[PDB]
């Protein structure tokens, strides 16, 4: 099986440097042309650089002179050295293998995220989202969790450690002035809450933060 | 540096119907060893992009025959015979005629389904956040279609424009609906200076806005 896996992404200050890795497996590493493609927030795709079996390397205008793509044939790892990182470089970086020759980009990995900014890493604040009393009760009830003031992306949210997975809607984070905010909602039978516990689990790798917030019905004395 | 223009930006299609996506290159395609360096990719929600068609009309193994590619000189088209729910996602054409190879701006194929109004829920700020001086009122609008929707926040009756943060999920393949989140952020001082809080949702499905609200002084 062909498999390519990116790693190395993270938060970096402008002008800084970062080296990305892409572990290859399931094929003759030096036989194929390997490429780096990035995807910006507007989901647009931009070819970054490629290295063919010949060793020859190529770059995109914006990259030229700042990035360097290389490979360690022995360890079966593709690299992307970055420097003079500009805000414009913030994006999800994927590595892919040509299908053959200069034809097609296949087996892209899950990608690694590169955030270039001056803002400092900030732990998320996790707030529980409880309804309005009880009067407005049908068979279902919707609860939620607000995760705001963290940086950088990403953060993960699960419900009941993952036990609760159906009826969930997690919204893409929005950046408002150097800080992200995200929310997740979950709908459960009104008869099971708050009888049984409903808790959202939020993890923020960048800050090694991990928080579990139980959703408790509003005060109401 | 060539320029690849993709059309349209969004393509709503009914299941069973045909999908047509096109790409024009600001320059005649430069054949490679004869074939044309034209390729199409599909990136499904939360997944990495994948190859569908290459050489302009060649089907990468595993891709259903429902997918076909055609075209010539700057003009190229991706066609999906009978769209299935799972086809949902963003398509991209790729023109690697010269360095640097280029991607079209993408086309979000959207599954057309019966209009459905959103199930709206409003949540007041949490104790914990108030204790910190912040105050965010949240409104969830779930499982609706079409995606176009208007959400107005009213505090004690007046429309609030500043301090809102909206976010939509991609289209769910299970039911073809979209869900949205609207967050109104304020200061604790202000939140306690008013009484009523409401999010009004105007959706094609009704000239009557769906309204949800609560009074800061209640249960
Ligand atoms: C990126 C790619 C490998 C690198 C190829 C590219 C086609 C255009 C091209 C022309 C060159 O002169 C160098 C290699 C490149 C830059 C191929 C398109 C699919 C394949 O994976």
């Amino acid at each position: 099986e062909v498999k390519l896996v990116e790693s190395g992404g993270g938060l970096v200050k402008p002008g800084g440097s970062l080296k990305l890795s892409c572990a290859a497996s399931g094929f003759t590493f030096s036989r194929y042309a390997l490429s780096w493609v990035r995807q910006t927030a507007d989901k647009r795709l931009e070819w970054v650089a490629s290295i063919v079996s010949g060793g020859n390397t190529y770059y995109s205008g914006s990259v030229k002179g700042r990035f360097t793509i290389s490979r360690d044939i022995a360890r079966n790892i593709l690299y992307l050295q970055m420097s003079s990182l500009r805000s414009e470089d913030t994006a999800m970086y994927y590595c892919a293998r040509a299908y053959y020759g200069y034809v097609g980009l296949v087996h892209w990995g899950q990608g690694t995220l590169v955030t270039v900014s001056s803002a400092k890493t900030t732990p998320p604040s996790v707030y529980p989202l409880a309804p309005g009393s009880a009067a407005q009760t049908n068979s279902m009830v919707t609860l939620g969790c607000l995760v705001k003031g963290y940086f950088p992306e990403p953060v993960t949210v699960t419900w009941n450690s993952g036990s609760l997975s159906s009826g969930v809607h997690t919204f893409p984070a929005v950046l408002q002035s150097d800080l992200y905010t995200l929310s997740s909602s979950v709908t459960v039978p009104s008869s099971t809450w708050p009888s049984e516990t409903v808790t959202c689990n939020v993890a923020h790798p960048a800050s090694s933060t991990k928080v579990d917030k139980k959703i408790v019905p509003r005060d109401c004395g | 540096d060539v320029v690849v223009t993709q059309t349209p930006l969004s393509l709503p299609v009914s299941l069973g119907d045909q999908a047509s996506i096109s790409c024009r290159s600001s320059e005649v395609i430069v054949t490679r060893n004869g074939y044309t360096p034209i390729e199409w990719y599909l990136q499904k929600p939360g997944q990495s992009p994948k190859l569908l068609i290459y050489k302009a009309y060649k089907r990468f193994p595993g891709v259903p025959d429902r997918f076909s590619g055609s075209g010539s000189g700057t003009d190229f088209t991706l066609k999906i015979s009978r769209v299935e729910a799972e086809d949902l996602g963003v398509y991209y054409c790729f023109d690697g005629s010269t360095v640097p190879p280029k991607f079209g701006g993408g086309t979000k194929l959207e599954i057309k389904r019966a209009d459905a109004a959103p199930t709206v829920s409003i949540f007041p700020p949490s104790s914990e956040q108030l204790t910190s001086g912040g105050a965010s009122v949240v409104c969830f609008l779930n499982n609706f279609y079409p995606k176009d929707i208007n959400v107005k926040w009213k505090i004690d009756g007046s429309e609030r424009q500043n301090g809102v943060l909206n976010s939509w999920t991609d289209q769910d393949s299970k039911d073809s609906t979209y869900s949205m989140s609207s967050t109104l952020t304020l200061t604790k001082d202000e939140y306690e200076r008013h009484n009523s809080y409401t999010c009004e949702a105007t959706h094609k499905t009704s000239t009557s806005p769906i309204v949800k609200s609560f009074n800061r002084d209640e249960c």
